[PDB]
């Protein structure tokens, strides 16, 4: 339903059962209880929804913005090169925070199918959501509440010039 | 409304809003400088016309 490589999960290890008692495991019939009584009329009435959904196979497409120039390629005050970039700045300022949350959401995955042992085995996730929160700090953070991508440029010429420097003195 | 059509609405809005602005800004300028020089349309105040004038030979002769 959704791409493995987005969204991934490790390989699932589940043990066998085990039974070191002669009771019987009310979980199993439970289980078995589940099965027939709900899980069996439920998958009965999807299957009558989808065989209508296949009747009638109709589709939507996801959006494709062209590139257009940058802000920094627009001349001063000149509005209607400004306009399209401050556009597209907006629509990638939207799409970098779905970035983040899109690493946020693999963290706290593998959080929970860790158990016990996260700290340790969810080091990788650790390690790309400190990276992309760094990356979208130094783009995003500051700017206010009237954002624009003249005021995000301004931002990444004082942090340049400041990079500059220190190489620099070294 | 699709967002094609309110996106180059949105252009030819900002146009008109900038032509105009430019035009406001530089009718200031040329009122500033009419107004200091006194060489344009704006700011021209009378003079006696030169037509009021008699030309023909007078009594006495020096004039």
């Amino acid at each position: 339903s959704w791409d493995k490589d987005v969204y991934p999960e490790p390989p699932r290890r589940t043990p066998a059962p085990s039974p070191q008692t002669s009771l019987p495991n009310p979980i199993t019939y439970l289980t078995k209880a589940f099965d027939l009584l709900v899980d069996r009329p439920v998958t009965l009435v999807r299957e009558f929804i989808e065989r209508q959904h296949a009747k009638n196979k109709y589709y939507y497409y996801h959006r494709e913005f062209r590139r257009v120039p940058d802000i920094t390629e627009c001349q001063e005050k000149d509005v209607l090169c400004m306009f399209e970039a401050e556009m597209q700045w907006r629509r990638d300022y939207k799409v970098d925070q779905e970035i983040v949350n899109i690493i946020q959401e693999r963290l706290k995955a593998c959080q929970q199918r860790e158990g016990e042992s996260h700290r340790q085995n969810c080091a990788k996730e650790l390690e790309q959501f400190t990276q992309v929160v760094k990356a979208y700090q130094d783009r995003y953070h500051d700017l206010g509440a009237h954002y624009s991508a003249r005021k995000c440029l301004a931002k990444q010429k004082q942090r340049m010039l400041a990079e500059r420097k220190a190489a620099k003195e070294a | 409304d699709g967002p094609e059509k309110n996106y180059e609405r949105t252009m030819a809005i900002l146009q008109i809003e900038a032509e105009k602005a430019e035009l406001r800004l530089k009718e200031l300028e040329v009122r500033r400088l009419m107004r200091a020089r006194g060489d344009g349309p704006w700011f021209h105040y009378p003079t006696i016309d030169k037509e009021l004038i008699d030309h023909s030979p007078k009594a006495t002769p020096d004039n």
